[PDB]
DNA sequence: TTATATTAATATTATATTTA
RNA sequence: GUUGAAACAGGGUCAGCUUGCCGUAGGUGGCAUCGCCCUCGUC
């Protein structure tokens, strides 16, 4: 398990794409409707590293609660069927149960999953959590209309002289979205997430963009992983002092941002020195 | 059931929903994923998120309507909900969160009550 | 205002339970005792699941009976209340019966849909 | 419900749309594909990809409109609208992306209101 | 013991997430529904640091009656297996067993706790009350629908191999949730609950956010913690006096906030001086 | 709604170009083409294109503006235009692309505002 | 416990400001 | 003015004590704006 409570800002842009597609209530990028500032759900980067420790790892002590074949429930009464098959007393079988698909799934480890429904298997407090990654500039979604040269259904309107399926193709011309986490080593003592998978997290927020690409997403990268490393299991100081560190604004007199050299990711580590280890991974 | 002058910012968006559905909805009645089943979730709560996009989108519904004048007849009816929207609210309240729901089915049934459309336009 | 949200809440949870047959959180055991006493809190969320039970209807038909019938229901809503009265909180879950076993009948959604 | 000095860049560009595109469908009312049909999508979300070539195509729907006096009654109200618009702004923001369809259907029931614009037009 | 008695306004924030889901409502947050106001239930902070006690002090006299395989009747008849198995006599049996409870469990010594359950242990009533946490400003939960491209068991399994969920997660895009609350002596009395129990406290309300992370709080903070602490037992001004020297607004000209920077915390200490203290804890 | 001060090399034209059809349909006002008929599609984008010709074709309609002191009204306001124009710009900006059209309208709107071109000459 | 299949669907408006 | 009278529901008693809505989950995967159209005819 790890012994130091990690708090980092994990900046990310989307060059041209849709980066959290969107609400799926609504296809638009996920927006935050007061500011405009594009949201991208924890879970939408919770996927890509989940798809790139997938990607990564392909080993035991590394799975994933997997893409569509993924029934959890599945994966969940496989975890019933280990040391803890029925001797572990239901009380503590779903513990033990718990622990199992904690040591397995990696996802289990670092982000925790809600395996209380097969075989009721316990609900893992995920030490590693994102938070909704908002974007830092209003994202100015640009909504692409596309065609497609091929209607997908035989409908009624697959017409005569053309099968046409417009369809829209939603992009984030660009959008720097700011990801708060905090990994909690107390919830680390709940699952073993190690110092290795905190240590594979990171390399998934670096790299995990580089490999999730979509016609969708578009070009989407870790703009910046600017983990703080407390000296110690609690807080060596509050979680969002710290993130004002990860100062991110729009460059002097860019209006509008196209790049990530329209932002100024400016970091101040001057007295987090205190205890804490300013660790700018990403950037 | 349907105060075509409430003015409450939900209702009136959730009458232009109703009415944006129904305009998809003829569009080609043959509809996996209608504006309800892809944008209803946040036009009842993030109207700007959408609501731009469900008028992107909605011309081309107008012609996809077989029935030209039948384009007509609901885009008639979106101009009479947008008099009173103002603004697409950025959040909907939620009192205007509710009264989204509510204008959607109060205007859907206007728009599925016989005459209704047809006639109440026939009076501008 | 009580009597006609619990007969939404009772259209509401027969789509889903239409829809999703097999559920663990209808959305009864999930937003009844919020939406019985406190309708904006719900109501408003209610019914973004709602086009998405309708959706996933296997008889499209049915769907439109059903999105019928809570068009019919919320027809005599105008608003949904900030919080429901004791009194309708009771009205609320006889509406919300009444609705259910109306949609339970035996054809009774698929008559009351064709009489329109 | 039009708000003719609104001064929102969305919405003064709807209401410059709604004009533009009933120039358009008075140039020749017999018209596959209007603006709203081919520009919309982008005249609510990217004003100058289009609207500066709407405006390319903007003296020939007035030269196309029958009643010569009619392109001056529609030309007037486009020239009232642009005087809001210091500027057709690149990305519409999103706020504004919503306030170019209310500004569209405010403008559109403005045009189809029945003398509206000849009256306004009168007053000045 | 404490002898003084403390009011203290404990303005927490969510920034993008749920601080406390309605099981009423689904999960999306409680809400002060005629007014929009978001709600955080007394119980959920009194939980958070309850987590926070059960994290730091890991140490008997502030043990937390505690988490899932929690049954409390479990750690009541633990009382009643103490120096009060019989020598006290059934009457103050419970008493004793309270006295107990109330130095083992800091939940009980600090919170109270309906232990009248199994072998009863008595009924705290628990010198710190936090109240329900009402936000400044209507919290505009956004109900972000997300997917997850997985499924639970084989009953919900798709016909064809593309098996999803998409459930809801909802998030407040920001609220500033002001939670009056109460620490009475006479109750710290009953209870035990000292100063340094009080300073626990303390540190838990700043620190009980860094901490209780989810996939559903986002990022939630404590955004001031001003406690009022009276010269006598008794109270020397009426509390409500105080806690509207603590005024909360949004700032000049914000539509509706999205941060703490949108919300003035408007400190009043001017005159409270008359016989007492104005500590500012948090902010 | 008219910044007579821009400096916007395509708003300057804009006016630039308004003024020449003013002058052009004060010279004769049955006109079947229009400068914004004939030439606008590439004044509004390609000023280089028409400018150039639309000054040969400048002096003729100051010429056969029938009130003579008009003429020197809308020839004093060209200067104050291209005041501002230090070159026509070989392909209008995109921004200046739509800038055009918003200084056409502006421009126009200042021509046919009753006293203000009269008012606006007498303060030079 | 029950129940479990599609309502509605055909055009608004439409005639010239400014010009010493 | 000889005939059912007089008559308390009283007095008073915190429903309290307190309890995370939760753990968490990709909106996805992807789709050409297309095929093309003398600015002309002429002074």
């Amino acid at each position: 398990t790890i012994e130091k409570r990690y708090d980092f800002v994990f900046l990310f842009d989307v060059q041209d794409g849709n980066p959290n597609g969107d609400p799926d209530a609504g296809n638009l990028p996920r927006i935050d409707p007061q500011t405009g500032e594009g949201l991208v759900t924890d879970v939408c980067l919770k996927r890509k590293v989940r798809n790139f420790i997938q990607m990564t790892q392909n080993d035991e002590h590394h799975d994933i609660f997997i893409r569509e074949k993924g029934i959890l429930n599945n994966l969940i009464d496989e975890a019933h069927e280990q040391e803890n098959v029925k001797g572990k007393e239901k009380g503590e079988k779903t513990e033990a149960a718990r622990q199992y698909m904690c040591s397995r799934y990696y996802d289990i480890r670092t982000f925790g999953a809600v395996m209380t429904t097969g075989k009721n298997a316990g609900q893992v407090r995920g030490p590693v959590q994102l938070t909704f990654s908002r974007s830092i500039d209003p994202i100015m979604t640009l909504e692409h209309s596309i065609t497609r040269m091929a209607v997908t259904n035989e409908k009624d309107a697959s017409e005569t002289g053309d099968n046409r399926t417009m369809g829209r193709k939603f992009t984030v011309p660009y959008g720097l979205y700011r990801c708060h986490g905090f990994i909690s080593t107390h919830f680390a003592k709940q699952t073993g997430f190690s110092e290795n998978d905190l240590e594979l997290f990171w390399q998934a927020l670096v790299n995990m963009f580089d490999h999730d690409h979509s016609a969708a997403r578009g070009q989407m990268n870790a703009r910046g992983l600017y983990v703080f490393e407390h000296s110690n299991n609690l807080g060596d100081a509050p979680a969002d002092s710290l993130f004002k560190r990860i100062q991110v604004v729009k460059k002097d007199g860019v209006e509008v941002v196209r790049s990530f050299d329209d932002y100024l990711v400016s970091v101040d580590d001057k007295n987090l020195e205190e205890t804490k280890l300013l660790r700018k991974l990403g950037g | 059931g349907l105060d075509r002058n409430r003015q409450d910012i939900g209702y009136v968006l959730g009458r232009l929903f109703a009415v944006l559905e129904k305009i998809q909805a003829e569009a080609n009645p043959g509809l996996n994923a209608t504006i309800a089943d892809r944008y209803f979730g946040s036009a009842s709560s993030t109207p700007i998120a959408v609501f731009g996009t469900l008028m992107r989108l909605l011309p081309h519904h107008l012609n996809k309507l077989e029935f030209e004048g039948r384009a007509v007849q609901l885009q008639w009816e979106i101009r009479q909900i947008l008099e009173h929207c103002q603004r697409f609210p950025n959040h909907l309240n939620l009192e205007q969160q509710g009264l989204f729901a509510i204008g959607y089915y109060h205007e859907t049934q206007f728009l599925f009550t016989k005459d209704a459309l047809k006639n109440l336009f026939n009076e501008a | 205002i009580g009597y006609v949200l619990g007969r939404l809440f009772a259209v509401l949870e027969k789509i889903q339970a239409e829809a999703n047959p097999g559920l663990n959180a209808t959305i009864a055991d999930r937003y009844f005792g919020s939406a019985s006493s406190t309708p904006i809190a719900v109501f408003g969320t209610l019914m973004r699941l709602l086009p998405h039970h309708l959706n996933k209807l296997e008889f499209e038909g049915r769907a439109v009976q059903l999105q019928w019938e809570i068009r019919q229901i919320l027809e005599h809503c105008q608003r949904f209340p900030n919080h429901l009265n004791l009194e309708q909180q009771g009205l609320f879950a006889i509406g919300y019966y009444h609705e259910t076993q109306f949609l339970f009948t035996k054809d009774a959604l698929k008559n009351l849909f064709n009489e329109a």
